[PDB]
Order: C-alpha cells, then structure tokens, then sequence
RNA sequence: GGGAUACUACCCUAGCUGUGUUGGCUUUCUAACCCGCACCACUUAUCGUGGUGGGAGACAGUGUCAGGCGGGCAGUUUGACUGGGGCGGUCGCCUCCUAAAAGGUAACGGAGGCGCUCAAAGGUUCCCUCAGAAUGGUUGGAAAUCAUUCAUAGAGUGUAAAGGCAUAAGGGAGCUUGACUGCGAGACCUACAAGUCGAGCAGGGUCGAAAGACGGACUUAGUGAUCCGGUGGUUCCGCAUG
RNA sequence: UGCUGGAAGGUUAAGAGGAGUGGUUAGCUUCUGCGAAGCUACGAAUCGAAGCCCCAGUAAACGGCGGCCGUAUAACGGUCC
RNA sequence: UGGGAGUCAGAACAUGGGUGAUAAGGUCCGUGUUCGAAAGGGAAACAGCCCAGACCACCAGCUAAGGUCCCAAAAUAUAUG
RNA sequence: UGAGGGUAGCGGAGAAAUUCCAAUCGAACCUGGAGAUAGCUGGUUCUCUCCGAAAUAGCUUUAGGGCUAGCCUCAAGUGAU
RNA sequence: AAGCAGUAAAUGUGGAGCCGUAGCGAAAGCGAGUCUGAAUAGGGCGUUUAGUAUUUGGUCGUAGACCCGAAACCAGGUGAU
RNA sequence: GGAUCCUGAGUACGACGGAGCACGUGAAAUUCCGUCGGAAUCUGGGAGGACCAUCUCCUAAGGCUAAAUACUCUCUAGUGA
C-alpha cells in the first residue's frame, strides 16, 4: 500500500533546497547554569543529516 | 533500529510549528512577460489561460530576477518592491488588486 | 558553593549563571557587565 | 567457576589525541590547528594564538618554522609568504 | 496579676420556649419493606399465589460512588561481563604504565583521583621571589619566630598524576568586576551522537596614564540525552473577525 | 509477630459549613467589582466510618528456650543479653 | 559521488610484549606472512613450515626449494679434511 | 464384585502419591486463531567469464544477534590529486 | 485520476487533481535574496534550468513475503464404557 | 403580516465514572453508557474542537424514504498465454 511516515521525526527536522535535512540540535531545553557561553551559542544553530543515517533512514521519508 | 543504541530521532528534540495557513502565491518571475506585448494589459486569468500559472495557491505574487522588454499595465494582488519598480522603469503600472 | 541565576536590571528575563557561596559569599552581590538593550556594561544585582 | 571474589584496578582514561597536526614546510588555514598539548613544551612565536588548553594556532595562513625558542626550547615562527 | 466585663463574636458559669419548618437522639407505631414465619385456602401445584395473624422494620440488604485489606487470584520481571556457568565483584568520567621514540591499542592487567571548589584561589595595574639545607641561636622536644650563605623551583601553587611554571601560571598591594551581548572564517576529534580550540568582527566597558589587556581559576575530571512537567517573557501564531 | 481486647488520649472517606470566583464577555461606574441572579465551571473556621498511634493480653499460636571470662544454661562463679 | 553487499568464533609460524610457572599446540595486544579463499614441488606421511600462483593444450627445454648407492631421477662425482 | 447412575479440565477426584480422570497429564483429546512465534538448526534446483574480501573498531537488557565506520563490487564524475 | 463512448479491446473522451518552473525563515513575513539580525557583513540556505510521464532492472518497505520445524497461550467443544 | 398562539421534558444540561468519535471522562465541544441531580418554553434556544465577544448558520428533543452500493449457496451462457 502507500508507504507511511515517522511522524515523530516528522516533528524533527527541515528539508533543504537540494535534498538535504536540516536537524535541531539537542543537549537542549534544559539547565546550561552547568555550561558555557560558546556552547550555549554555537547549540543556538542547527546543522544537517550525515549520509550515514540519511542511508538509515532513506526510505523513512518520501513525503518532504 | 540499531540493536538499542539510540535512535537519532529521539537523540534528537521536536522543534517548530506550522502557521498552518502557510501563505504563498502563484509566483511568477519577471522575463516570462516577455512573451508578451507592449502596453497591454495583462490580468490573471489571461496568464491562468496563457500557462504561465497553472493555478492560483493563494492568489498571485511576483518576483524580480528576469528582465523585462515590455512596457506595459497589469492587474496583481502582490508585487516585490523591484517589482513594481521595474513595471514602471519602462513604464506602464500595476492595478493591484 | 552553589549556583547563581541572576535578573538583570531591566533587561527582563532569565540569562546570566555564576557560581558563588552563601559562606564566602554569604549576601546579594552585584556588579558590572554588559546586557544587551543597553550596549554598555551596566551593573546587574543578584536576587 | 568457584569463588573468585571483589575485584578493583582496571580504571583507566577514554584516551585524547594529541601532539601535532600539521608540519615543517607545510601550508595552512586562518583556525587551523597547528597542536594540541598540555603546559608549554613548545612557545607560540609569530602570528600564533595559544587557545585555554595550550593548544596553538596560527593567527594567520601561512606556513610554518618550528624551532629552537630559548637556547634549550622551542617554538614556531608562521610566516604566510606567497 | 493569669487572660480580660465600651461594642462585645458569645459565653461554661446557664435559665427557658418552640416559633418559615425541620430534622439532630432515642423511642412507639406501622402500613412501606422484609420474614428458609406459623394458620387459611387456588392447587389433591403444601411450588407459586394470596388472605391470616405474628415478626422485624424504615432497618439493613440492594444499585452507584467511595475508599482500606486481599498469593485468595492472575500476569509479568528477576541486568550483563565471566578462561563453563558460579559467589564474589565490577558497570559513568579523569592521570599514568603496560604501549613497542608519530599518534593510536588489550587483558576478572598494574597504580591513583571524581561525582568539586575560588566573588577571590577570579579580572586588571605595581611590587616580591624560593622552600629546604645547614649556618644557630630565648626558642630549643635540632627545629617553632628570627638570622648568615647556598639552594631549582627540590618552593609551592584549592581540588590525584602528569607534564609544565620564576613570561612566574608562585606570593603580596591597590583596584575592581571580561565569571560581557551578538557573531566568526577556520581547525581537531571522532562511525553517529557529540565534544574541543579560535583569529578576529561589531560592540562596548573594568583596570591602567596609557600601551593596551581581560569572552572565569596552568591543563585535564565535576553528575547525563530525550520526552514529560514547570516557570516567565514573547517580531509569532492561535480557528467567521476580535 | 500474629491474633483477640481496650482507655478509644488523640490524630482519619464518601459529609457538611460558604465567607468568594476563566477564554470571551450583555452586568456599577464610559480608566471600571454585591459578584452577583450568567455559555467549554468554583473557595475555609471546623469537625468527620472503617481505622492510626497508645496499653493490656498473647507461646497443645507462631516463635525463641540465648551469649561472654575462666567453660568438649555439653559444669559452675563474674556474668551480659 | 552515488547503487548493491557480505564480514564481527578467525588459526598457525617468526617477532615483540603482557599474564601464567623466563608452563602449555595456552591466554591478550601488537608487527609481518600463509591459510581461510590457493592448487603444484620439498619436509615419508604432515591446512598454516621452505620454494612457488594454473587460461587451455603438448612424449619439448631451463631452473627453484630442495637432491644426486636401491626401492626412486639425477654424482659410489672430484679434492680436502 | 456386578447392573444401573453422578462429578469435567483455571476443573474433577483423591487413606496424598504431580497420583488418576480411555495404553499419555506438574492440568487430557478434538477443532479454530494459525502458514502462532523462532535473533534458532537444517535446507535452498543449468552453465562460462571479470573482479574479489572479512573474522577489526564502537554503542547496545548486547555479546554466536544488530548498527553504522572499515575493508569489496558496479557506473557517473574528477583529474595527477 | 475517477468516470464515459466502446466490447471483459484499443483508441477516443475525461483536468478533479500531482510534480516542476525560487528560495529563505519555527513563525509573522521577505525574496535571488533570505535567516539571524547590525549590514549584504557573517556564514548557513541560497542564487546562478530541465525536468517530466510510462516502462525495464536492482534495492527497500507493508502484506505469512526464500522453505520446513517447537515447547507453549487463547476461544469453543468431546470424554468417568 | 406575524401582533397573539404551537412548536417534540425528567427533555436539554450538569457532576461522577466507562467506550467511541483519527484523537485518552476525555476539550469530547460532538455522540452513547449507568448513578445522582436537573432547564427555557422565541418576547427563547442551539452550535461555531480550550474556548467565548461580535458575528454568523440553524430552530433540538416526532416519523418515512428509491436511486446510485455489497456478497454469491444460486441458475444460464460463455471465457481462460
């Protein structure tokens, strides 16, 4: 039948221009009185899927 | 699955939300005018007709990459702000609607 | 030794962490840093 | 088996790698690494960062000249001719 | 003195009467309701039925709701590593040696630290500079304190070991508050998750006359995702519009 | 401990007492509360069955019927528990 | 760059080291090599040792490791001990 | 000891023994779910060519399973890299 | 595409709908720029044509999905000759 | 015109607990379930997925209903890379 998707990961990530993913980053959403100042701006980013897991999960999403 | 190391998918937090009413247009660029003539007045269901659009989305939106080579008025819901710019560079306006 | 979480002057919500303790450092401090409505180093004090 | 009982010394550390990255002659970037150590075995000279850990950069691109520092140590001298 | 009598919630010390009307508690009735409760009889069916009287009695029981018990019952779980399982132990991070002169690397292999701390041990200017040793003398358990001269940082440096260190990163004097916002090419690491160091850029200030120099402690360890929950602000959205 | 029992000293449901109330808003004033008598619904003074402490008893109940110095309650005196 | 995979029990020698008993055809790492996945010759037979990789023929030749009195091809070879 | 009856599987029975309840029972037999499940063993059908490994990390309620990395193969690209 | 002429065909008919032709940003929005915002910087994403429909082959996915094979669980029944 | 009148009561609705409705006594606003309560009757009421204003749609609690669909024990006739 149709395939379906992740609709947890659904919830999680971007589509880029090409074909790429465009993920949150996490060690988030909690306490950083423990952490520092450059991890607490270079966490406020995001960055992409490595075609490791992108092989892992191709078939995951045909719908984005 | 991985055999329980973690999935990326919760090593990794849901973000975001959708404007659920996500509003753009049938867009359309600027060189396509070409085809066209000079002075005359362009209108969107002449363009639905002309197949520059296949359909409206939300209405109709403009962007300015292409150029011109034609004078000439139109009847649009939304312009950029090089849109209307260079309508009325060469000349002729936009009736927004 | 304990944490810190202090509210700015004005600047309105919840950003700045240090460590101190309420032995060495027994009472509410305060002192100068820049925020960012400001551009400036302005003086911030512990609640 | 039988009785084998309590049993304690197998810590150790997750390793870190360290030393150099790059070497004599050999062309750079502006955050490029140049070497990761702890202390001061060798000094930072021309147009070099020394980060917290004593990790060193080259302020710069260029290239490199490691070499004596005292007349007992050792630094690095980037020179970025071109 | 022991609170405390203006008004006084009300008052033991109360009294008294039931008042829109009612039930506080216990009784009496009894229909209600019951009675494996005895006589009359349909039914010679004594079942059931219904009188009879008697019982008890608005009780419980019964329906829901509630909450205490409940191996009586039922379904699950009951970690791994392991010179067989095994008891013991250990399981997450940091230092070293094994490690074989790049880095990297084992062992139920060797030794050791950690689950923090410093508003001053931090930042920034301006000074100091070794313990220790003998030298030796109130002291004296030699020695403390002090003093002569060499001492390798053997001093010591908040937190084990390592490198490193007198640029002092060691110690002081004063200043303070960079234990600052928003960024950064770039590089290391690594399977991934991660993690690590940044020029510098705006900016803007502390100290310093400045030069400038400060994006926390000489480095390394200080618990750990995510979901969930909470909290406040909020270019947002948030339903026909508001 | 379990069983029973108890002063019940007190602490304890489904129970009551009622002072006062969203999102949006007809309500007292056009910078403003009687919450009254209003759509996706509400407060305490206090007590409050079973019980929870407390005290009895409780070994043809369950249980133990021990231990140290001198000693293979297997003796004894110091004996503890 | 992207498509499709299998492999995670490895074994022995030299070698380095640990551990064990300067035990083990042990056990754990490491540097090489072979097998596994590779026949043939040599080591009597002899998965890992020595030599060495086969496309198919062929009653041709040259050599390697190793060998040259008989079984079994080659020297009872020389010269020295 | 007979002839007739009565007890039903979470159950029955039981001078107790996991013992019996149609040659069998620590809860029978028939069907059905049901092609139950199976990281487990076994098995897996004609040919020729070319290339051609691995038995290592690393995380795992994981260790003889898996996942990516590693090392293969194929074709697109690049171009001494 | 459904659907229709058609005939268990084709073909024709059939445009609801799907992809692409601009991207950025959670979003509001903006647009070859966008996001962050302080600029464009800054960098991420961009940016700077060709893809589309049908099919073949490979691979994957949900359906027992290479094949056989448990112990057991459940539901309903049969049985005390 | 509708001025007056009838307009579907233990009903609507609520509390409690249960399901369903893609969606968890839930938002369940919607719809049923059982226990307690418990409405207006237009001059009023219902909704508008937390939810209401304003706005809008309808006017509940009474009943009946072909067609466009489903399967084949059938029967007939026919078809079968």
């Amino acid at each position: 039948p149709k395939m379906k998707t992740h609709r947890g990961a659904a919830k999680r990530v971007k589509r880029t221009a090409s074909g790429q993913l465009k993920r949150s980053r996490a060690f988030t959403s909690h306490l950083f009185a423990n952490k520092s100042t450059k991890q607490k701006r270079q966490l406020r980013k995001a960055r992409l899927v490595s075609k490791s897991d992108m092989k892992r999960v191709k078939q995951l999403l045909a719908y984005k | 699955f991985e055999g329980g190391q973690l999935p990326l998918f919760r090593r990794l937090p849901k973000r975001g939300f959708t404007n659920i009413n996500r509003k753009e247009y049938a867009i359309v660029n600027l060189d396509q005018l070409n085809k066209f003539e000079d002075g005359t007045e362009v209108t969107p269901a002449l363009l639905v007709e002309s197949g520059v659009v296949k359909n409206e989305k939300s209405g109709i939106k403009i962007l300015g990459n292409g150029s011109l080579d034609k004078k000439l008025t139109v009847k649009a819901h939304k312009f950029s702000a090089s849109a209307a710019e260079a309508i009325d560079a060469k000349g002729g306006a936009h009736e927004v609607i | 030794r304990v944490n810190v979480t202090l509210a700015c002057t004005e600047c309105g919500d919840r950003n700045y962490i240090t460590t101190k303790n309420k032995r060495n450092n027994p009472e509410r401090i305060e002192m100068k840093k820049y925020c960012p409505r400001l551009n400036k180093y302005t003086l911030h004090r512990e609640t | 088996k039988k009785g084998v009982s309590s049993t304690k010394n197998g810590r150790d550390s997750e390793s870190k790698r360290l030393g150099a990255k790059r070497a004599d002659g050999q062309f750079v970037t502006g955050g490029s690494i140049l070497y990761r150590q702890r202390g001061t075995k060798i000094y930072p000279g021309e147009n070099v960062g020394r980060g917290g850990d004593d990790t060193l950069f080259a302020k710069i691109d260029g290239v490199v000249k490691f070499e004596r520092k005292g007349r007992d140590k050792k630094q690095v001298s980037v020179y970025a001719v071109a």
